[PDB]
RNA sequence: CAGUCAAGCGUUCAUAGCGACAUUGCUUUUUGAUUCUUCGAUGUCGGCUCUUCCUAUCAUACCGAAGCAGAAUUCGGUAAGCGUUGGAUUGUUCACCCACUAAUAGGGAACGUGAGCUGGGUUUAGACCGUCGUGAGACAGGUUAGUUUUACCCUACUGAUGAAUGUUACCGCAAUAGUAAUUGAACUUAGUACGAGAGGAACAGUUCAUUCGGAUAAUUGGUUUUUGCGGCUGUCUGAUCAGGCAUUGCCGCGAAGCUACCAUCCGCUGGAUUAUGGCUGAACGCCUCUAAGUCAGAAUCCAUGCUAGAACGCGGUGAUUUC
RNA sequence: UCUUAAGGUAGCCAAAUGCCUCGUCAUCUAAUUAGUGACGCGCAUGAAUGGAUUAACGAGAUUCCCACUGUCCCUAUCUAC
RNA sequence: GAACAGCCUCUAGUUGAUAGAAUAAUGUAGAUAAGGGAAGUCGGCAAAAUAGAUCCGUAACUUCGGGAUAAGGAUUGGCU
């Protein structure tokens, strides 16, 4: 017989399987559609999620009850030191999809980017791209040929880049290597751009501009094996339930004589690849700049890093992006910032955002002070400060 | 934005932090955090709580004012 | 509600499910208001219709004047006591949950309100703010 | 449950909406008839939980018709994409009220679902009553009390490894499979169109909700074995200190971690179509949206994106063992 | 006056006894097949097959109210094994 | 401490119950929880709240014995 009372199904069947992602670093499954008229531009950047903080800004929404009024908003800080271009990839389109015909690398490769190719780096002869470097060191001995191949073929061109893990305060020393598609001009122009930027370091401001609506692609936080009650948000069984209550009671009918794929079951929760769209860039801050967290209303010489540093992460001594809201992934995790795949107006994407105040109080508890100057101003002299 | 003071502890309350409480007599008590909010609900005296701005003022501590 | 409520309301942390008894803050002769339903509530299996500040609910008078007792009347919640967040980032709560008897149009039955009245309720219901003492 | 005919009803007018006398069917969701399977046993009522399916569509999308001026309605088409609740009484299915709602449509899946639960009912043994019986006892009559067992196997499902594709590492492609968003209100249009008045809309725009989903922990709330700091009782260490024990001794605060429509963020836009309305235009010199051809067009479909990656689908690239 | 002698008295009642039946009226609730109070041609109540009542008592059955709460809205977290 | 229960300690006795590592789900046992407060459910099942002592105060009904710790209020340490 039918369900006695209708209720919506628990979970989303389009996010299946709820398995562990293939790696820490989530790849861009699709890049923005190419337009030849626009200049050659990177469509993505790589950052490391440092933490969240608070901003206060004057909202400009003509018709909301909070029009021209201060609003407090959560933001995510992504530490984005400039990424190095090392190599490019050309994709020829075939009746079976895009196929990479060749990959040309740079002359010299960074130690972190070869640590990427290694696993037992210390017990290694570091023989990596040595014969490729020998193939290099001339004008076009074996490199202009590969570039000309990518120009003659390979309607899609992607540049191989890597992160500066050494700049970023983690303990990894192993750069993250990825591709970013060049989405402007001709294939020849894209190859020219890649050649010019070989071994060159691109900063986040060149690709991402303030008040942009971008996407974050990252692997969400892992939570191990989970029961169905939390993994799917099913109703808990009544208290007097023999053999357990954090379960799904009926996992199927008698017929079909199988458990269906759409029935909620226990297993891994989190550590999934996610692509979350329409996050507004609130600030693109420069690393070589004190008063990073200073705006036109606050004007205090303070940096984005909270008092005592970002929890579990550290400091933001590099360039950073402050995006509105939350993003997939946890702190210390590599995230990919991708340009929007469509032109969104929404009257809300177009909203120009001026930050009036950035929180820098300690996140390691209930911090009352933004700067050590303000802390000392409030608390005067301590016994330890003779 | 502006910085409010704790009605109990006398601490600076930056936007978002703490809570606001409206008593029955429509009096507003803004707390920097749950510590001061709980001490207030416990009918505790700020002048008798040692680390409170009111305590230091009553005891002539921090006479820099 | 509808043509009675003035504007729209930002979502307020729900604190008053069905079966809740709140104070009666007007002078209509009722002492408490028991919530039997909420206007504009969604439908979900095994989920109580809950109320918040400025919400119009259907209510009965469990304690008060017998002329008001034993019948279903609209009421408006004016104090919540469950902490909710404004867009300026502040979390605030009253000492008690309280509402006022009103007609479907939103016009109050009483002529005065004791205690403070929430800003969201005042914005939604001009007559409540008209008769209120302090608007927080 | 649906048709055919058409005496009549509908101020006139069979067919807007109905429709008698007759007659043709479909269905197996709210009954029988039969006795084919099961009596070396297929765990029975109802509810709870959860998934999926059907459409005879309650709501929502877009349409055609009206005895459609507007508003609200009513009759139909494509349509199951999406939803279809909260409660008082009853063990109830059913029922019947109170409400909210966009709506509170109907059904199936061994009358789905008991090694999923529960055990209120029925239907063991105790007991009471009424009627019946000489009696023992009977009573789909009432009442009260009455043990709900096992998974460690195979498969299915959910997640997790993994031999061999010379080795090893990195970056990718994308067959196939899944897919998701939903609904309402206020403002404005506008007290305008329409209407004698009473009444009273509809597109574009804005701000927000509802239901759902995926994340996140800046804030707020919650949790406390941080046994972190402090306080307290009894006792013990000879004594203000410093501690043990009280199965985490208790109380306040309590970071971090986890976590909440109890917090916050985010949830895309192109094409082909259905119904339908059209263009040109024969058949049938006229006419005709159709026959050839063709325009638009639904919450439909397929893409775009999103999730997985074929462990016997694939590509590119780096390095490949000096007595 | 008849059937086999009498012909249900006092009481009590939709009661653990009433089929129709979720009886009818009142009350209790926003709403009550529940509860209580009444009514009584009571299928089929009723007088030591004991009737009615009853303070106290009850791990007996039931209804409501206050208090209280994770039973629930709607779940989250912690400890030991 | 009212107390041969409850908690701790002297004499005496034992230190026995397969261990090591980690800290997923689901369990068993023990807890806590915003706002609401039985809306859950056959049904407040389970849990929570109450609780010792002193003082005050204590209803209907009653077989005058009770009901009664009715109900309902206040206090509680240490030191001199």
């Amino acid at each position: 017989s039918h369900r006695k009372y209708e209720a919506p199904r628990h979970g989303h069947l389009g996010f299946l399987p709820r398995k562990r992602a293939a790696s820490i670093r989530a790849r861009v499954k699709a890049f923005p559609k190419d337009d030849r008229s626009k200049p050659v531009a990177l469509t993505s950047f790589l950052g490391y999620k440092a933490g969240m903080t608070t901003i206060v800004r004057d909202l400009d929404r003509p018709g909301s009850k909070f029009h021209k009024r201060e609003v407090v908003e959560a933001v995510t800080v992504v530490d984005t030191p400039p990424v190095v271009v090392v190599g490019v990839v050309g994709y020829v389109e075939t009746p079976r999809g895009l196929r990479s015909l060749t990959t040309v690398w740079a002359e010299h490769l960074s130690d972190e980017v070869k640590r990427r190719f290694y696993k037992n780096w210390y017990k290694s002869k570091k023989k990596a791209f040595t014969k490729y470097s020998a193939k290099y060191a001339q004008d076009g001995a074996g490199i202009e040929r590969e570039l000309a191949r990518i120009k003659k073929y390979a309607s899609v061109v992607r540049v191989l880049v890597h992160t500066q893990i050494r700049k970023t305060p983690l303990a990894q020393k192993k750069a993250h290597l990825a591709e970013i598609q060049l989405n402007g001009g001709s294939i020849s122009e894209k190859v020219d751009w890649a050649r010019e930027h070989f071994e060159k370091t691109v900063a986040v401001d060149s690709v991402f501009e303030q008040n942009e609506m971008i996407d974050a692609i990252a692997v969400t936080k892992g939570h191990g094996f989970e029961g169905v009650t939390h993994r799917w948000g099913t109703k808990k069984l009544p208290r007097k339930t023999h053999r357990g209550l954090r379960k799904v009671a009926c996992i199927g009918a008698w017929h079909p004589a199988h458990v269906m794929w759409s029935v909620a079951r226990a297993g891994q929760r989190g550590y999934h690849s996610r692509t979350s769209i329409n996050h507004k860039i609130y600030r693109v801050g420069k690393g070589d700049d004190e008063a990073n967290g200073a705006t036109s209303f606050d004007r205090t010489k303070k940096t984005i890093t909270p008092m005592g540093g970002f929890v579990h992460y550290g400091e933001i001594k590099n360039d950073f992006i402050m995006v509105k809201g939350c993003i997939p992934g946890n702190r210390k995790r590599i995230v990919t910032l991708r340009k929007s795949l469509y032109t969104n107006t929404s009257r809300k994407a177009l909203e120009e955002v001026s930050l009036k105040w950035i929180d820098t109080a300690s996140k390691f508890g209930k911090g009352r002070f933004q700067t050590p100057a303000e802390k000392h101003a409030f608390m005067g002299t301590l016994k330890k400060d003779l | 934005m502006k910085v409010e003071i704790d009605s109990f502890s006398g601490a600076k309350i930056y936007p978002g932090r703490g809570t606001l409480f409206v008593r029955g007599d429509s009096k507003i008590f803004r707390f920097q955090n749950s510590k001061s909010a709980s001490l207030f609900k416990q009918r505790k005296n700020p002048r008798r709580i040692a680390w409170t701005v009111l305590f230091r003022k009553h005891h002539k501590k921090g006479i820099t004012e | 509600s509808g043509n009675g409520a003035q504007g729209t309301k930002f979502r307020i942390s729900l604190g008053l499910p069905v079966g809740a008894i709140m104070n009666c803050a007007d002078n209509s002769g009722a002492r408490n208001l028991y919530i039997i339903a909420v206007k504009g509530s969604g439908s979900r299996l095994n989920r109580l219709p809950a109320a918040s500040l400025g919400d119009m609910v259907m209510a009965t008078v469990k304690k008060g004047k017998p002329e008001l007792r034993k019948k279903v009347m609209p009421a408006i919640v004016v104090r919540q006591a469950k902490s909710w967040r404004r867009r300026d980032g502040v979390f605030l709560y009253f000492e008690d949950n309280a509402g006022v008897i009103a007609n479907p149009k939103g016009e109050m039955k009483g002529s005065a309100i004791t205690g403070p009245v929430g800003k969201e309720c005042a914005d939604l219901w001009p007559r409540v703010a008209s008769n209120s003492g302090v608007v927080v």
